[PDB]
């Protein structure tokens, strides 16, 4: 095979005795990429004010936010230097060397501001139509409300002030596809007040966390496409 | 009956969520979206395979580096002695040996070997590198080549072929061969080396040994093509912040 | 038998090979429609204002909501807009095949605004006068206030905003009858203050959550009506 | 004795309430409302059934779509290979061929068949579909027609009979018989065909072969009824929006 392929080899020392992969000084292997993508990673993180929302705007949705398991399209602009100064996260990287995926997503969305009820729904085939997501008012028609029969979940900011959703794969194809260009993906999480709250007069900080599920993988390794240097910003 | 239940109330410590590091080796307490409830995944076959992240694997692949010419032609720098190409050993390649495309106030893109975009995920490394470097030539051409491994050196100064002899190295002759694989050694006072994006715990060097000959049947150029993968003893140590971003987008705010 | 009678079948090709429901590609078997109807879906969404409550509104009712495991009657006003582009929910659609029905109803009723002690209260045979429900004021003498030994349930906002109760099924006859037109129903279910906490100068938002119990059973399949296309609004 | 307990106080992370989506093989914890308290149901006999939910069983009966005419005294449309009747092949049957109830600045009331609400309530589904025709004749009439199923075709746009005897199709001759079952394939790309409302994966087709025959003492016009039902391995997938209200209020808001 001409990836692994080595011909004529030298080698002047025998090979280096093995610590079981970290296992002999540390005390856990890290032998696998896909325990190093269950760590949570930032998503999305962005502020919502009133009068960019609904003009009615009781139960209604927030956010729509497309599921991806490579990122979300990053800007970095000077509101959260994150996405700047630290690019992508490991998931983004892990996921840009692999073509499909089969699996879902684990999510953290701490939505807070505002506390009173809210809810979070996942529509699993409405996709996928950008690398955004979109805010409020600008979400369309029938993405608005909640609907009746998605699977959805709901939270008082009063009791608890983070949600942690797992997001199933449902989708009629083989394999779902990572790096996708703009029914591929994980369809679309709508995050949203459960009643017209008044909302405080700067934002509604909304963060969303995500990472692998159990079932997930990885499945066709081509390469990684170019980089860039963090250090370099 | 409705019997009175006295037994004493247990503490508990409230906390928010659940562990935002652990990914291994443990349950994780959840809400699914599912109409079933209970421990679900969605189904396989052989239509698709089990998942291909296993580090040894990816990192077995080879990545390329900038490749480099000998001019036969050339009678300067085609010498017994002269150094062709050398750069210090570590898995994420020094940013001058890389392919890179620069862009005009956007940042450079560089292709980096599969070796170094895992190794740039990973706080410490250890282990063996493979070096295959692949000669563009014909039967015609011949050349020996001496490559050396010099432990704990960062740059070239004081770096010569009288003097990289002394370290491990092997001697190669191109006479109808167009590749060859040099595994080099792993050896530094330390069990872990730390990431680089620092110094290089060693350094790599040819030197021309028997000049490069050619006729005027046959191209003067001899172009060599060097490629980098982890060796069989190669491993990774602690998830870090990832040294390299993805070039989807290149803006950057200075 | 002349539903499922099948002449004369001229069929070209073999049957299709089967996932056992989705069990294959995905991780569950969707072959029912009683597991469909367990997952929650919204009944009831208002609001209610001092003034439009009693005049000494201590520990008073806030609303009756009569138990039908059809929908209430809907009208798609401009405050709640889901009424009005979602139509009924999944539960309501499923109800209108069946004739019959024998089992309970389980609610989650989130009242807040307000967080005080709020109560509910089951009167298993106070049935069924109208598809809407009655606010405030406009309840009738003897159901105004709590009453002794109805099977009731009693929660802090403070603590806990959501209060989730199981509805008996209470009957002298066979069945409840589905559909029903306007002791046929699961009776009436009271939610109210428990004592003349100051309401806020705008509102109590109530909204109640529904789904079917576990002994729950639909019962005898005639038609479907005529149904309205969602996409046309 | 009031020995003391030391055992350390374990984590545990509040929220509101149980699942908002599970409605299947789990537990509930709840507040029920009864005099006893224990897990009990309301009691049963044969005076009373069990759930009839099943969904092969509520989707196995046959619903009505709109009827139409062959007029065999019409020398123009009743010829050889002109096509009566069509539509594409989805379990939401078509809007236009479903008897519809309008009404002024109301919605409009389709009665749907009961595979078309069973299938309105999930996102994706597959698997043959029966389609009974049923003439209103007698032992006087005759014809031949030819019903084709055409896979990866949206409109009758390049259809011709000449061209749909290419597919899969059944030849059907109402000489004293009054119904036949056509249980069309389901060839598709895919392993579940979302809903509708997209395109309908496939096309049906019916094409005259043999013209209607008739006489002076029997009617000249044949009614049609097309009906359809769910095949023996029709499936659904995952529950979504229901794409249909009730119409028991058709008042609507634009």
């Amino acid at each position: 095979m001409e990836r692994t392929f080595t011909p004529n080899v030298m080698q002047p020392t025998p090979l280096l005795p093995t610590t079981n992969d970290g296992r002999v000084t540390f005390g856990e292997a890290f032998n696998d990429l896909k325990d190093l993508a269950r760590r949570y990673q930032l998503y999305w993180e962005g502020t919502i004010l009133e009068g960019n929302l609904r003009a009615i705007r009781r139960n209604s949705a927030l956010v729509q936010l497309p599921l991806y398991p490579h990122g979300l399209r990053i800007q970095p602009d000077v509101n959260n230097p994150i996405w700047n100064i630290m690019r992508d996260g490991h998931i983004p990287v892990i996921s840009s060397g692999f073509r499909y995926f089969r699996g879902g997503l684990r999510l953290r969305i701490v939505v807070e501001g505002l506390n009173s009820c809210v809810w979070v729904q996942h529509h699993p085939d409405r996709p996928s139509i950008f690398s955004r997501p979109i805010i409020g008012r600008y979400i369309a028609a029938k993405d608005a409300y909640r609907n009746h029969a998605y699977a959805a979940y709901v939270q008082n900011m009063s009791v608890n002030r983070t949600i942690e959703v797992e997001v199933p794969f449902y989708q009629p194809g083989l394999y779902g596809m990572l790096n996708a260009s703009d029914f591929t993906g994980l369809g679309d999480l709508l995050i949203g007040i459960e009643g017209e709250q008044p909302i405080p007069k700067e934002g509604i900080e909304i963060s969303v966390y995500y990472s692998i599920a159990d079932d997930f993988s990885f499945n066709i390794f081509c390469g990684f496409p170019p980089m860039v240097y963090c250090d370099e910003t | 009956d409705n019997p009175p239940d006295p037994t004493p109330a247990k503490f508990f410590v409230p906390i928010p969520s659940h562990s935002w590091a652990h990914g291994t080796n443990t349950s994780e307490p959840t809400n699914t979206l599912r109409l079933d409830g209970g421990v679900v995944g969605v189904g396989r076959s052989d239509d698709i395979g089990t998942s291909d992240t296993a580090i040894s694997g990816i990192i077995g692949v080879y990545g390329l580096l900038k490749p480099f010419d000998w001019n036969a032609n050339d009678t300067g720098r085609n010498v017994g002695g002269h150094l062709l190409w050398s750069m210090p050993v570590h898995p994420q390649v020094d940013k001058d040996q890389v392919i890179q495309v620069m862009t005009q106030s956007k940042l450079t893109q560089y292709y980096l070997p599969p070796i170094s975009v895992v190794s740039s995920l990973y706080a410490y490394t250890r282990g063996s590198i493979k070096y295959k470097f692949l000669f563009g030539n014909n039967p015609r051409h011949n050349a020996r080549l001496l490559v050396a491994y010099i432990p704990g050196i960062s740059s070239d100064n004081r770096l010569t072929l009288e003097r990289a002899r002394n370290s491990a190295h092997v001697v190669f002759s191109l006479n109808e061969v167009s590749e060859f694989v040099f595994t080099v050694p792993y050896i530094t006072d330390t069990m872990w080396w730390p990431r680089k994006y620092f110094v290089a715990p060693s350094y790599i060097c040819m030197f021309i040994l028997n000049p490069l000959v050619a006729m005027e049947s046959v191209p003067s150029i001899v172009t060599i093509v060097p490629m980098i993968a982890a060796g069989d003893d190669f491993e990774v140590a602690v998830p870090a912040q990832p040294a390299v971003g993805l070039s989807r987008n290149i803006d950057v705010i200075y």
